[PDB]
C-alpha cells in the first residue's frame, strides 16, 4: 500500500489550477489486507 | 529450597508467517568499499562488475 503526494500554494481556490506537476512517495507499507471501500474524517468544534 | 525445587525463569519465542512481505530480517555481513579497479560489486540485491 503505497503512497504518493505533493504540495503546492494556490491563489485561485475556486477550483483547481492548470499546470504539471510530479508526485514523489514518501512511505509504503507491507500490510497485504485487503482494500474494497474508503472514508474520510473530519474535525470540529461543537 | 532443594535443587529441583529451585524457581526458573523460563522465555519462549514463538513463529507465524503470512503471505505479505516478511518485516523480521536480521542483518548480513558487509565489506568496504574499494575505489579504481575492476571489481564485482552487490548492492541490496543488484549485482554487477566494473
Ligand atoms: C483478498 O481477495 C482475494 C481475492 O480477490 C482473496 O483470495 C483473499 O483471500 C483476500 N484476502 C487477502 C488477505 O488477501
Amino acid at each position: 500500500f503505497k503512497i504518493y503526494s505533493k504540495h503546492t500554494p494556490i491563489n485561485l481556490v475556486r477550483d483547481l489550477p492548470q499546470g504539471f506537476s510530479a508526485l514523489e512517495p514518501l512511505v509504503d507499507l507491507p500490510i497485504g489486507i485487503n482494500i474494497t471501500r474508503f472514508q474520510t474524517l473530519l474535525a470540529l468544534h461543537r | 529450597n532443594g535443587v529441583g525445587y529451585q524457581p526458573y525463569r523460563v522465555v519462549v519465542l514463538s513463529f507465524e508467517l503470512l503471505h505479505a512481505p516478511a518485516t523480521v530480517c536480521g542483518p548480513k555481513k558487509s565489506t568496504n568499499l574499494v575505489k579504481n579497479k575492476c571489481v564485482n560489486f552487490n548492492f541490496n540485491g543488484l549485482t554487477g562488475t566494473g
